[PDB]
């Protein structure tokens, strides 16, 4: 498993490009981490970073479209919880 | 589904 906090602010776009869905089994994975951005810029939010909660918000029991309105509605700092698969 | 936040 793994922890990333993304401070929002900073450029304005979170870039940062999910692929999964609870419909399929899967925890929400990264698929693209855009540079120059938070996610990218934090050295944390990698690609294959399957997100399983967004500040405090367990998306184990979320569809994609639930971790995505967090990533969209964030609060100062993004703590993600993320279960990298590399 | 893929998104982009």
């Amino acid at each position: 498993r793994r922890r990333v906090t993304v401070r929002k602010a900073d450029a304005g776009g979170l870039g940062i490009s999910i692929k999964g869905g609870r419909e399929n089994k899967m925890p929400i994975l990264i698929s693209k981490i855009f540079k120059g951005l938070a996610a990218d810029q934090t050295e944390a939010l990698f690609v294959g970073d399957a997100i399983l909660s967004v500040n405090g918000e367990d998306l184990s029991s979320a569809t994609h479209d639930e971790a995505v309105q967090a990533l969209k509605k964030t609060g100062k700092e993004v703590v993600l919880e993320v279960k990298y698969m590399k | 589904k893929e998104s982009l936040v």
